[PDB]
RNA sequence: AGCGCCGUGGCGCAGUGGAAGCGCGCAGGGCUCAUAACCCUGAUGUCCUCGGAUCGAAACCGAGCGGCGCUACCA
């Protein structure tokens, strides 16, 4: 009789709902296990890498449950710039009789604290053993300045490979080297074709797999069949992501950072403009924890060109309106999570790909923004995500100077040209400035076919600072 | 029309003839599509698309187009080449098309 | 180690067989 | 989601303030010994659906339906 609006209602009262978080927290106490901060925001990132016409959204969805928009009427069935947006809660059953692999299910936002287990038979609930932000990577040729903002943005990291298609896919190795680069050990690996694959195929493709991932850093990947059509074998990840990935360290007395890979105008058309919203700027904390109300302001901001040539830099100041977690309007941020924080940043400066990958810093604090560096960068000898029909995979050159590189400084996408070269450093101008705060390890990649290739990592020793003028 | 009429046979069998068979070797087929020379393509109803020459007392006797029914003859020492022999004036070609000599899925109606 | 992967497989192989039995 | 466009008789179009339109199709007839060309006559609607004014609505307008294009996926 009763309606199952009115039922889901009842479970979520029962779960718990969605307790508020207090204002002002003991913050040294805080934990990204606590119950105030695992009901109401993630604290892994997991990304999802894989080829193109492979599947990682429909992937996406069968483990978390919230889609990925796909948008702009021509990248809908193509390809994504950026980076898609999910969120799973997991949780366990505390039951001893129910076995352990279907113990945990990964559950929407809008899931209450200990909804009741789904298994017939057993009538117990669910226990919220840790929250996870699941983005997924553009897995494209050209798109790698996106792939590999995330990548630095990610804690853990999902490997897709198709069991029907060739075995040796250059495209998954792009992706698995660009997460070594940024010390991400944390993969599991998922085939996403298992149920049109033969149980001696399978087996064999299994095998070729390992045989792949032999020399490379990560050795101990965990490898899970899984279905996106279908949606099964979901609870083994969750049970998987719990175990092989712990928390990377990320506590309270480190400054507070932000780094932006994607910007929202929110302004509602149709609607009057007498109601309406600021800036929006998606950006993860790889360190710091934010409040409600604080004072910000993003480095490199505003770029401009004088008549002289001279490239000024405007750090774009801007007073915190509010932070917003997958779920409700949240009162602290927990570091190592995608938040959108909305503040009095224009909508026309959130409208394009402009905020993309930016760094942001609080007001007492002075991130240092660079013309040319003094980079160390580190090269491979072969190139890889090159399709060779069997001939001697494509041989890395050395950097020449005066050429224009595609360098990730950790989320800024830049244009270097070399100054010169030296055995192992290198001098990069930018057209395009970029910041250093700490380390903030690099992408390198050179255009050879017609497009960016990954050649290797480097991490920047020194830079020549300009001064942001007020 | 014209004065040709005249000049003709005036061979008149406008009443309903007889319809003609196929006995050993004689073969029905569908014109598929119109040559030149005098030669038509005809796919019989065997898989094969035979070259049908457009055949004595056949000519410049009766007109033929495409989709037409028709019988024709084979030569045992050439077999992709045959001669039309009939024509069957597309009322005794449903009558085939019931008792089924040639597949049914050759479905030609106007 | 592929161990977990053995029987995850096949797991999947005999959900799909007697889900679907025209496979 | 908003805004711009639209609402065949089979298709492309036209006037929309005075009531069924043209052309191209289709059917029949005519010219020609015969065909095409050409000429003549039709047989097809809810000019999308619900209302307001009006001798009059399809238009003029509004209380909506459906399809296209710009903003563009508008946390
Ligand atoms: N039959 C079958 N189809 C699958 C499976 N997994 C994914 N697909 C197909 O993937 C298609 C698109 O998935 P999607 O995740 O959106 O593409 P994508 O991999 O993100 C594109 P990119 O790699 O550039 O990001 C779906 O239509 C789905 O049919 C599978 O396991 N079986
Ligand atoms: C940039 S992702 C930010 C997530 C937030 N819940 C909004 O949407
Ligand atoms: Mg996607
Ligand atoms: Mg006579």
């Amino acid at each position: 009789g009763e309606t199952e609006e009115e039922k889901r209602k009842r479970e979520f009262e029962e779960g718990g709902g969605l307790p508020e978080q207090p204002l002002n927290p003991d913050f040294s106490k805080l934990n990204p296990l606590s119950a105030e901060i695992i009901n109401r925001q993630a604290t892994i990132n997991i990304g999802t890498i894989g080829h193109v016409a492979h599947g990682k959204s429909t992937v996406v969805r069968a483990i978390s449950g919230v889609q990925t928009v796909r948008f702009k009427d021509e990248l809908e069935r193509n390809i994504t710039i950026k980076l898609g947006y999910a969120n799973a809660k997991i949780y366990k059953c505390q039951e001893p009789t129910c076995p352990e692999p279907d113990c945990y299910r990964s559950f929407k936002s809008d899931k209450e604290i200990s909804p009741k287990c789904q298994r017939p038979g057993c009538p117990g609930r669910y226990k919220l053993v840790r929250h996870v932000s699941f983005v997924d990577c553009p897995g494209h040729d050209i798109l790698m300045s996106t792939m590999l903002s995330g990548a630095a943005v990610m804690d853990a990291a999902l490997l897709l490979i198709a069991g029907n298609e060739s075995c040796p896919q250059p495209q998954t190795s792009e992706h698995l080297a660009a997460i070594e680069i940024m010390k991400l050990k944390h993969v599991i690996i998922l085939q996403n074709k298992v149920d049109l694959m033969r149980e001696e195929s399978a087996l064999e493709h299994q095998k070729s797999i390992l045989k792949f991932i032999r020399g490379t850093i990560a050795d101990g990947a965990p490898i899970v069949p899984i279905s996106a059509q279908l949606k099964y074998n979901i609870d083994a990840v969750n049970e998987f992501i719990v175990k092989t990935i712990p928390v990377p360290p990320r506590d309270f007395m480190i400054s507070p950072r932000l780094i932006v890979i994607r910007s929202f105008d929110v302004n509602k058309p149709g609607a009057e403009i007498e109601d309406l919203k600021g800036g929006v700027a998606g950006g993860s904390i790889l360190n710091g924890v934010f409040k409600l109300g604080d004072e910000i302001e993003i480095r490199p901001g505003i770029v401009t060109k004088d008549d002289k040539g001279k490239i000024q830099c405007k750090p774009i100041f801007s007073n915190i309106v509010s932070l917003f977690a997958e779920q409700n309007d949240l009162k602290f941020a927990v570091p190592g999570g995608l938040i959108g924080v909305g503040t009095k940043v224009d909508p026309t400066l959130c409208r394009a790909d402009r905020l993309v990958g930016q760094v942001v810093g609080a007001k007492g604090h002075l991130p240092n923004i660079y013309t040319d560096i003094e980079i160390n960068y580190f090269l491979l000898r072969r190139l890889l995500g090159v399709k060779t029909d069997g001939q001697k995979q494509a041989k890395v050159r050395k950097l020449e100077p005066n050429e224009v590189l595609m360098v990730n400084i950790g989320s800024t996408a830049t244009g270097a040209r070399v100054v010169a070269v030296k055995a192992d450093m290198a001098r990069l101008q930018l057209t395009s400035p970029a910041c250093t705060e700490i380390n903030e390890k690099i992408a390198l990649s050179r255009r050879i076919e017609k497009h960016w290739r990954l050649i290797g990592w480097a991490t920047i020793k020194k830079g020549t600072t300009l001064e942001p003028i007020a | 029309g014209g004065k040709k009429g005249r000049r003709g046979k005036n061979d008149s069998d406008g009443p309903k003839r007889e319809l003609i068979y196929k006995e050993e070797g004689q073969e029905y087929a569908q014109i598929t599509k119109m040559l030149g020379n005098g030669r038509v393509e005809a796919s019989c109803f065997d898989g094969n698309k035979r070259m049908a020459h457009i055949r004595g007392k056949l000519r410049k006797k009766v007109w033929m187009g495409q989709g037409d029914i028709i019988l024709v003859s084979l030569r045992d020492f050439q077999d992709d080449q045959c001669d039309v022999v009939h024509k069957y004036n597309l009322d005794e070609a449903r009558t085939l098309k019931n008792q089924g000599e040639l597949p049914e899925n050759a479905k030609i109606n106007e | 180690v592929g161990l977990p992967y053995s029987e995850l497989l096949s797991r999947f192989f005999n959900i799909l067989r007697t889900n679907n039995p025209e496979l």
